[PDB]
């Protein structure tokens, strides 16, 4: 799946760009960054263009017009955000309406960290597929968001460390290795040892530079440091995944490779009972 | 579509080896061709032209006499020619509709066979307004048909869009499916290997798009729809439609 | 350019053929064609082995010189060609290569001319138009990579383009035309 | 700010973006082709229409941005040339009438039955503020022709 | 396309199965001797000028054929490993 | 045949030399063809008076300058690989501080290539060319601020790269800025360098301006006159002494750095002209009686605080404008590197002058090729501007030979910077053609030029414009330039006339740059022709004004890879520039005075002038192309034949009676086949092949030397190693083959010693044609050292049109050729004559150029008509005066039909019952009206011929132009499949016997490893490559009948284990349970 994933969103990336004149009074040339380039910054946790400052609280709106910096304040309980927007900006949210964590306030591109701190996960998640879609939708490209959705679960395979338990609390490991612990935490181990994990979002590129097997690592990044640091301690590489056990030249672990096939019995009943013959 | 999920595989094949076949076979008895008559100009060109002519006139007599502003002249005669040019195309598509409903040029565009409306119009009708090496499109419109001999300077105008096209065409198939790069290069080590996952946690996936004119809930797309929920697998069984 | 960064970069491979490529019309979507004396060439050692099973040549190397040098190809050796492929099937890969369909499995038949012979249904897959263009073709010697080759790689298997349902065996311009001046 | 427009002025240009979409769809609609259209690198087609999404693409924005906020006026009672009046300008000398609406600058059109002025426009600046009676000029290419205010009807 | 290959895909768990079990018994009918089939009697394969292809055409266009009908059985561990190529010698020359 | 052209327009003055960019440009460069009493002045001797005048006491001044005695001809230099130079000697004198001697013995310094009649040069062995450069003509320009909507800001650039890029910016938080080498100061600081007092100033500066106080601000250092330098020398960076060391600043006098430009034009245009008036000196120079004065900054800013404020005239210049972008043709780029090999000359002789033995030395201990030399051969042969004279034919070469780029020395245009001029400006109109720009990456950089339009005294492409005083037009006209032209209203050619005033009154002009509609009153000018607006390249399409802008692109460029093929033929229409362009371009050779005919040998000409006088005239037989093809010259004369002075002699490589023939007219039927016209393919009837229609010949030049290494030198003689003499017959002389020998893929051609023989590359290699072998004793060639002899092998070729073969239009509608059916079931016409190619309708909608669809009628009617035409580019034929023509032509397909005894038939009426229901024809109509007014629309009846059954339809057809390209089917036909190895690594590559396989690449793996194909993969990693063991494992297993070897471990896999193990890392193979497990 991952070379599917890879594939059908590679292919159409060499049929967009876009950027041009009609629009020129400030420091706007299309209102954001539409064609290839914003596909770059999705996949990769940047700061957009035009991002639009969100409230991570939620309540209502309120507004000041005119003089210097015009300001909106998302009060509720009882505290109030303020937020300066030039008065060359432009925002979608009226006065009054109820606002919720992570809404976009101005108009225009968000950002991945701030809308995940503010509402969460799920939602930067589901913002990204969307967000991209639209790129690829806006340009006749009809690719199904199974792919797309693959990419960016990685984009968020690590988390933090808050809370000790094994190791430091300024760590980033794998998701998933979370639940090794999160097991072995209270049910085979006893005396609940908490450890506060919080997902991080990495783009791309990031990602991959974070991977768990060092023959990966030995790859892209470094050579020297990652075996280095790799030799230190007695790294255990499972061949599982093509790029490395590609580079070993091995049955990749998917396709007729899979360990779930590469095992496979092609009896013919006239031996069949050959081997019950032999008992 | 239908054959494939019907009859299967190798089936679909043959139907496709019998078409292609047939379709050529007759692709040639049909006895269709491309002639310099078969690019009927429809003869409200002479009505239109002079509609949008007189028309043009009005809107700068009034300009004349400080009427309009500098600004307004621009966008007012540009809004002319961009709907004065939408009319002489359904037009013609009209002609061919009534008279010629086998013109080559004409069954070509129509049938799922190549040519494009928007195209045709650079044929049978004529080209609208370019653009200016800036940006923003000219304001000496293209009053000539491909059909028939385009003046010199409209062709020179014709050429600032050759240029700037051959332009982008050179600087994003350059890098060559650098995204695909980056982009393998976290999704090579995943692949499929197990006997159904145990996390019941289901997904969102809305059928509805918020706000696109006031905070007003609309159904998505007919397209998007397929691309999320086509080939699935619904968490929690719901009969909605009257179905199970 | 170092070892780690080796295995993945891959390099040049063996019994490798190319050409000018042009359409099959009478060719059939199950097959591809292929000049007579690529095959031949891209077919060397398989092909002196059935050369034993025929009394052409007494030993192996007998059949290499048979042949070292002959602007008379033995009517016999011909037919031993293709005596040899018979459901063996190859793969043909356009050069810019994107998506997996990039490369689909034929089966390959003598054929004139020196350009090879390809079917226009897949026209559309590897992105390609017969102007001038020019595919690349491999011949899975494993008989077990020549298994998931027509198995898994087939032309005839690959219909939905797995970026998205839609069909790719898509009939074009050409059978179109038709299709739509008769009905 | 705040855009002013009138139910007219609104119908007409809210009614806009909805043909629009009925056009813009068939722009992607093309292009599904053009890149199913093999040919490769220069589909004359393909640019052309490429800026032409631009095209619809920003209309699409200027287009919505207004309509989300704009305001409505009803002034069909006063003097004073305001926002929904029907001015009539009458060439002194030449004993010639005219007709016509100044508007604000979202509904220039010349088409319509009284001469809709932009209202930053220099015959929309010269216009309001003054009523029935009046008489004054401003820049023309031919010269400077003052006009008398004939009547101010709704 | 191939010969029913979608009777094929029916008959495995999963598509990659069906490769694994192709390429293995193509190969079994070459090695040990190309008279393990057992399809042989009738409807066998077949060339052209020369209806030779009675005795070594291609091998998985024959270990597919046997698939055709449902003679044979597969699996994960249904024979022992080694006892593989010791009852297979011993029973073919 | 007959020749119907329809020019309406009158043509008043002919095309100028196509080739005079190159021709002149060389001439006027380096005055030599007259004496030195003819003392010009610009290129080569104004580039003595510049850096010759040298005094350190070293007294030694220019005196004449004369050379042009070529060691060798033309030819030999080519296949000797010779420099085609020009031995360059020089007289001067020296004079000493104490009066005497006089000693001007001739000096020669190097030698200097020469252009050939063609307009080419021949570095070594190899023709090449020195294309055109484009940039912003070194002057002064104003625009405005970076992304500061504020003010502006100006700027002042003198070339050669020598000179000092000088800005003016307008720094509102106070005072002017002055940026040089990355550093801004008070420009007032200079000011006074220069002498301006504070009153003398401000008065007559800011006068208008009261910014000026931002300047007349100094009151305490711009109250020290000379003083001042000392102080602008503080703010270079360098800490040298506040001494007299004046340099930096002297360097900006009258030397170098300030563009020592023509003193008029070059500068004094962006002066005069922009700003200032009158130009004291070349450039901003004057640094005698120690102070220094420019009348250059007092303008500079003086405009400044002029468009700063009111309006003295808008001075807000533009970039693109050609107004202000000059060209460099070959003389200026030339003369160019001279001045630098000068500068260094007479950097020796400065130096030969502080250790010079007294008053003993003056010729050799000044002089030094050396340094001069040197540039000169830097420049034919290591600048990037010098290029392969691209000859795939004669028409390719003279656009390559006229083209145009911006990219070079980089002082003028770069890379990652142009997005803007590679759009097509307002005032490229008739100064560069739109669709001349290559296909790809670099588009728009590079460029050919108009058609009229020539270069002028410096750059600036002007172009021809008529003359017009009210209504009536002038026969008169003038090159106007990019600038002077906006002051005018020009109109076009299209204009009705009447004798010699205008037609109606809503004309159509161009102002300034802008499309208007004016009166026939403001009519300054008008457009000569159509022509001018495109250059050759394009000015051959037929029906262009039928075509769109970028598929014409494409048909142009596409003539220029067209291939010589052997049976030329003229277009069946015609631009009417094939007679020039054949001259021009000196592909065939004219008669130079009138006379009469003499010898008539097919290789050699010889004539007597009527001027009592006798000349031969060498016929170049075959010659080797630049580009591997013919280049022969078919006698087009019979013995004794009065011939008119400039008459064609014999024909060239591509022409056919004086017209050019790029391809050939055949017979087509636009109409869908079988499919096997699918995309763009092409079918096409054996009929051609017969006749040896589409066919070219091809050669292949495989050169060989004898390397002399240290472990004995390579001899060249038939002994081999290995007792081979089935080989060596052919190899009749001592080493080299036999001359017409049929050599093949394998066989030995020369033999070499230590057995290195040159053999035949993989594919082909012809039938031999010449060769020549360069022994020790050199007759006069520069033998490469380490070499002791050198030999050629020609082969060559025929190149019959087969299956991969690929032809396009001169519309831009290219193709492969898929199928050739034979004339036997091919589509006929009713009457016998079967079609000759057809091709898919499909392609003529999407591709917006109907122009074939108009030459196609008007061929079908030039084949019954038996004619040729000349369209002109937009004043070509129309529609009307076509169908009138080709309604006569019907009376010769038909009108023989019915004396014959024969009328219509029973297939011929199914058709047009069908015409009718389709509203092609007129019903109720007589079958022979039917069938005429069918034909008017250039349609006819046609049987299939394989079935007999007629297609129901018309199917229009004609004779379209269509042509092979230089890419054949030979560069691409890789067959491999067992053979050699990377020496280095371990990869399949081939070269000599075999070949080698194509890459793999990351890209296609992946898609494999998508489809799950483990194997095949692995196969293609290893067993296909690397790990030797199981290739040869394979081989075997393959040529035994079994199964191909399973790699347990690739080559790789073990290697990096040890690989690593070599340091530290203790790579140890776990199993699935932890445990050990044996890698070998
Ligand atoms: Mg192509």
């Amino acid at each position: 799946v991952g070379i599917v994933a890879a594939q059908s969103i590679g292919e159409p990336g060499t049929q967009l760009t876009m950027r041009t004149f009609h629009t020129g009074g400030v420091a706007g040339a299309a209102d954001i960054t539409q064609g290839l380039p914003r596909v770059i910054e999705l996949f990769e946790a940047r700061r957009p263009k035009a991002k639009a400052v969100i409230s991570e609280i939620d309540g209502v709106v309120r507004i000041e017009e005119t003089e210097e910096k015009l300001s909106v304040f998302v009060e509720s309980e009882g505290f109030s955000k303020e937020y300066k927007l030039p008065k060359e900006a432009r925002l979608l949210v009226k006065d009054g309406d109820y606002v919720e964590a992570g809404q976009p306030l101005t108009r225009g591109a968000i950002d991945p960290h701030q809308l995940l701190e503010a509402k969460g996960p799920e939602a930067v998640e589901r913002y990204l597929v969307e967000e991209i879609q639209k790129v690829y939708r806006a340009q006749g490209v009809k690719l199904h968001d199974k792919h797309i959705e693959i990419v960016v679960r990685q984009m968020m395979k690590y988390v933090e460390v808050t809370d000790p338990g094994d190791s430091r609390l300024l760590e980033g490991q794998v998701l998933e290795k979370w639940d090794v612990e999160a097991l072995n935490e209270r049910l085979i181990a006893e005396g609940k040892t908490p450890v506060a994990w919080k997902p991080l979002l990495m783009g791309v590129t990031k990602s991959a530079l974070s991977t768990k097997s060092w023959l990966s690592a030995a790859s892209f990044q470094n050579t020297t440091h990652v075996l280095t640091e790799a030799a230190i301690a007695g790294k255990k590489d499972e061949l599982i995944g093509l790029k490395e056990n590609v580079i070993l030249g091995r049955l990749i672990p998917a396709g007729t490779g899979s360990d779930f096939v590469r095992f496979t019995q092609v009896v013919d009943q006239k031996t069949l009972k050959a081997i019950e013959e032999a008992r | 579509y239908q054959a494939f999920l019907r009859l299967g595989m190798e089936k679909t094949a043959r139907l496709l080896d019998a078409l292609k076949y047939y379709g050529f076979t007759f692709s040639t008895t049909s006895g269709i061709t491309i002639g310099i008559d078969d690019a009927v100009i429809p003869e409200e060109k002479k009505q239109y032209l002079e509609e949008a002519d007189r028309k043009l006139l009005q809107i700068e007599q009034a300009y004349e006499m400080g009427f309009l502003t500098d600004r307004e002249r621009y966008d007012q005669i540009l809004q002319l020619w961009t709907e004065t040019t939408e009319k002489v195309t359904q037009a013609v598509f009209k002609n061919f509709e009534e008279n010629y409903p086998f013109n080559p040029l004409y069954v070509m565009a129509q049938s799922g066979a190549r040519g494009n409306p928007q195209q045709i119009r650079q044929l049978c009708g004529l080209r609208g307004l370019m653009q200016k090496p800036s940006g923003e499109t000219f304001e000496v419109p293209v009053r000539s048909s491909f059909r028939e001999g385009l003046t010199v300077l409209e062709y020179f105008i014709s050429s600032h869009g050759a240029r700037k096209g051959g332009a982008d065409t050179a600087l994003r198939t350059a890098d060559s499916g650098y995204l695909t790069r980056k982009l393998v290069d976290v999704t090579h080590e995943i692949v499929v290997r197990e006997a159904d996952c145990g996390t019941t946690n289901y997904i969102s996936v809305p059928l509805f798009q918020p706000d696109e004119v006031t905070r007003s809930l609309r159904l998505r797309k007919r397209a998007d729809i397929e691309a999320g929920l086509y080939g699935r697998v619904l968490a929690r069984e719901v009969e909605v439609l009257g179905v199970r | 350019q170092g070892r780690f960064r080796q295995n993945l970069l891959g390099k040049r491979v063996d019994y490798s053929g190319r050409s000018v490529i042009v359409v099959g019309p009478q060719l059939k979507l199950h097959q591809c064609g292929l000049p007579k004396r690529m095959a031949l060439e891209l077919f060397k050692p398989f092909l002196l082995k059935k050369m034993e099973e025929k009394g052409i040549a007494p030993n192996v190397k007998a059949a290499r010189r048979m042949l070292e040098r002959q602007r008379d190809i033995k009517d016999e050796v011909w037919d031993a060609l293709e005596e040899v492929i018979h459901g063996k099937v190859v793969l043909l890969n356009r050069a810019p290569t994107l998506h997996r369909l990039g490369i689909q499995a034929f089966q390959p038949v003598l054929v004139e001319g020196q350009s090879i012979q390809l079917h226009p249904l897949v026209c559309e897959a590897f992105n390609a138009d017969f102007d001038g263009d020019q595919m690349a073709v491999h011949v899975p010697l494993s008989s077990f990579a020549q298994a998931e080759a027509r198995i898994q790689m087939l032309s005839a298997h690959n219909l939905l383009s797995p970026a998205s349902g839609e069909p790719l065996a898509k009939p074009s311009r050409d059978i179109i035309l038709g299709l739509y001046y008769i009905t | 700010r705040e855009v002013k427009l009138t139910k007219a002025g609104y119908e007409r240009l809210m009614q806009q973006l909805e043909r629009e979409r009925e056009r813009l769809q068939e722009i992607s609609a093309d292009f599904e082709q053009a890149l199913e259209e093999g040919d490769l690198r220069e589909n004359a087609g393909y640019d052309e229409a490429r800026r032409a999404m631009w095209q619809n693409e920003a209309r699409i924005d200027s287009l919505e941005d207004i309509l989300s906020r704009a305001v409505i006026l009803e002034e069909g009672s006063g003097e004073v040339i305001g926002l929904g009046s029907v001015v009539e300008l009458e060439d002194p000398l030449s004993g010639e009438r005219l007709s016509v609406q100044v508007v604000s600058p979202a509904e220039a059109n010349v088409l319509d039955t009284p001469m809709k002025i932009s209202d930053a426009s220099p015959m929309g600046k010269a216009l309001l503020g003054h009523r029935v009676g009046d008489v004054l000029s401003l820049d023309t290419p031919k010269g400077r022709r003052e006009f008398r205010v004939v009547a101010i009807h709704g | 396309a191939e010969p029913g290959i979608d009777k094929l895909f029916g008959m495995v768990d999963s598509k990659y199965r069906l490769t694994v079990v192709v390429a293995k018994r193509a190969q079994q009918l070459l090695r040990h001797g190309f008279k393990n089939t057992v399809l042989e009697p009738e409807e066998r394969p077949k060339m052209q000028t020369l209806e030779g292809l009675f005795d070594d055409p291609n091998a998985v266009t024959w270990a597919m054929k046997e698939l055709l009908t449902g003679r044979l059985v597969f699996g994960e561990n249904l024979v022992p490993e080694d006892r593989l190529q010791k009852e297979m010698e011993r029973l073919y020359p | 045949m007959e020749i119907k052209r329809f020019g309406r327009i009158r043509e008043v003055i002919p095309l100028p030399p196509l080739t005079e960019i190159q021709v002149e440009s060389y001439r006027r460069a380096l005055q030599a063809d007259v004496p030195p009493e003819k003392r010009e002045n610009v290129g080569i001797q104004a580039a003595f008076r510049e850096t010759f005048p040298i005094e350190e006491g070293l007294v030694l001044d220019f005196l004449e300058y004369r050379l042009g005695e070529p060691p060798f001809p033309q030819d030999e230099c080519r296949e000797k690989d010779l420099t085609y130079q020009a031995p360059l000697y020089a007289r001067l004198q020296l004079i000493h501080k104490d009066t005497g001697l006089i000693k001007e013995d001739e000096v020669f310094l190097g030698h200097i290539p020469l252009m050939t009649e063609d307009g080419s040069f021949i570095i070594n062995g190899a023709d090449r060319v020195i294309v055109s450069q484009i940039h912003r003509s070194p002057g002064v320009y104003f625009t405005p601020d970076p992304a500061r909507p504020g003010r502006y800001i100006a700027s002042i650039i003198p070339l050669p790269k020598r000179g000092p890029w000088i800005d003016l910016e307008v720094e509102p938080n106070g005072v002017v800025s002055m940026k040089v080498n990355k550093r801004k100061f008070p420009l007032v600081l200079l000011l006074r360098v220069l002498g301006y007092d504070q009153e003398t100033l401000a008065r007559e500066l800011g006068a208008y301006g009261e910014l000026v106080q931002g300047l007349m601000d100094e009151s305490v250092f711009a109250m020290r006159p000379e003083e001042a330098l000392i102080r602008l020398f503080t703010l270079l960076r360098p800490g040298d002494p506040p001494k007299r060391d004046k340099a930096v600043a002297y360097v900006y006098g009258l030397i170098a750095d300030p563009r020592r430009y023509d003193l008029g034009e070059a500068g004094r245009y962006k002066a005069e002209e922009k700003l200032g008036i009158r130009l004291s000196g070349r450039t901003l120079a004057r640094f005698e009686d120690g102070e220094f004065k420019d009348e250059v900054f007092l303008p500079t800013l003086r405009y400044l605080f002029a468009l700063t404020a009111g309006v003295p005239g808008h001075e807000v210049d533009d970039i693109d404008h050609l107004g202000n972008r000059r060209i460099r043709t070959v003389g200026e780029l030339m003369t160019d590197q001279f001045r630098v090999g000068l500068a260094r000359l007479a950097r020796g002789v400065r130096e030969r002058m502080l250790m010079g033995s007294e008053d003993s030395l003056t010729p050799a201990k000044l002089v030094n090729s050396r340094p001069l030399e040197a540039a000169i051969r830097e420049f034919f042969s290591r600048s990037q501007l010098s290029q392969f004279k691209d000859e795939t034919n004669p028409l390719s070469s003279l656009r390559h030979k006229r083209r145009i780029s911006a990219l070079g020395p980089g002082g003028l245009t770069r890379e990652r910077a142009g997005f803007d001029v590679r759009d097509v400006h307002r005032t490229h109109y008739g100064r560069i053609c739109p669709v001349e720009t290559p296909e790809g990456a670099n588009i728009g950089l590079i460029t050919s030029l108009a058609a009229y339009a020539r270069v002028d005294e410096l750059g600036f492409i002007r172009t021809p414009y008529r003359r017009v005083v009210g209504g009536v037009v002038t026969d008169e006209v003038v090159y106007m330039t990019a600038t002077e032209e906006d002051r005018y209203t020009i109109a076009q050619a299209n204009t009705p006339l009447e004798g010699n005033r205008i037609a109606a009154e809503r004309v159509v002009a161009r102002r300034k740059g802008e499309p208007v509609i004016v009166s026939p009153e403001e009519v300054e000018f008008m457009d000569v022709s159509p022509k001018q607006v495109f250059s050759v390249n394009t000015n051959l399409i037929p029906f262009l004004e039928h075509d769109d802008a970028n598929r014409a692109l494409m048909g142009s460029n596409m003539q220029t890879q067209a291939v010589p093929l052997i049976r030329a033929q003229a277009p069946v229409v015609m631009t009417g520039l094939e007679e020039r362009v054949v001259r021009d371009s000196l592909a065939a050779l004219y008669a130079e005075e009138d006379g009469e005919v003499a010898k008539v040998d097919g290789n050699r000409i010889v004539v007597r002038y009527e001027d009592g006088r006798l000349v031969e005239y060498p016929l170049r037989r075959f010659y080797r192309s630049n580009q591997g093809t013919a280049l022969d010259q078919r006698p087009r004369v019979v013995v004794g034949q009065r011939v008119r002075k400039g008459d064609l002699l014999a024909d060239g490589p591509a022409s056919e009676n004086g017209f050019l023939a790029l391809g050939q007219n055949v017979l087509v039927a636009i109409m869908p086949f079988d499919g096997y016209n699918f995309e763009d393919a092409i079918v096409i009837s054996e009929e051609l092949l017969k006749r040896d229609f589409y066919t070219s010949i091809h050669i292949e030049r495989y050169e060989i030397e004898a390397r002399d290494t240290k472990l004995g030198p390579e001899r060249i003689t038939r002994d081999i190693p290995h007792l081979s003499e089935a080989a060596l017959r052919d190899l009749d002389e001592e080493g080299v083959v036999r001359i017409g020998a049929e050599v093949k893929p394998g066989d030995i051609l020369v033999g070499r010693t230590s057995d290195t023989s040159l053999r035949v590359p993989p594919g082909e290699g012809g039938i031999v044609v010449r060769t020549v072998r360069l022994r020790r004793g050199d007759p006069g060639v520069e033998l490469k050292p380490g070499v002791r002899e050198v030999v050629r092998v020609y082969v060559a070729q025929k190149r019959k049109l087969q299956v991969g073969d690929k032809l396009a239009n001169r519309h831009g509608n290219k193709g492969v050729v898929a199928k050739i059916l034979p004339v036997e079931d091919m589509p006929h016409l009713p009457d016998g004559t079967p079609v000759d190619v057809i091709l898919n309708p499909l392609g003529v909608p999407s591709r917006m150029n109907l122009g074939q669809i108009l030459e196609t009628h008007l061929g079908l009617a030039g084949y019954f008509l038996g004619q040729r035409y000349i369209s002109p580019i937009f004043d070509g034929a129309k529609e009307p005066e076509i169908k009138e023509l080709l309604a006569q032509a019907f009376e010769v397909y038909f009108g023989k039909r019915k004396g014959e005894g024969f009328g219509v038939d029973k297939r011929e009426v199914e058709v047009l019952r069908r015409a009718e229901k389709l509203g092609l024809v007129t019903p109720g109509k007589t079958p022979e009206e039917q069938l005429k007014e069918l034909f008017l629309q250039g349609k006819v009846v046609l049987y299939d011929g394989r079935t007999g059954e007629p297609i129901e339809g018309p199917i229009v057809v004609g004779q379209m132009f269509i042509m092979k390209l230089y890419h054949m089917v030979e560069d691409k036909m890789h067959a491999r499949s067992t053979g050699p190895y990377s020496l280095i690594t371990q990869q399949p590559l081939g070269g000599k016997a075999q070949f080698g396989g194509q890459r793999f690449g990351e890209m296609e793996v992946w898609a494999l490893e998508a489809y799950g194909a483990a194997h095949t993969l692995q196969e293609m990693l290893t067993l296909k490559s690397d790990d030797i063991e199981g290739r040869n494992a394979a081989y075997e297993a393959i040529i035994k009948g079994e199964d191909v070897p399973e790699p347990s471990v690739p080559e790789s896999f073990r290697v990096l284990v040890k690989e690593l193990q070599a340091l530290a890392l203790d790579v140890q193979t776990l199993d699935e349970k932890d445990n050990p497990v044996d890698i070998f």
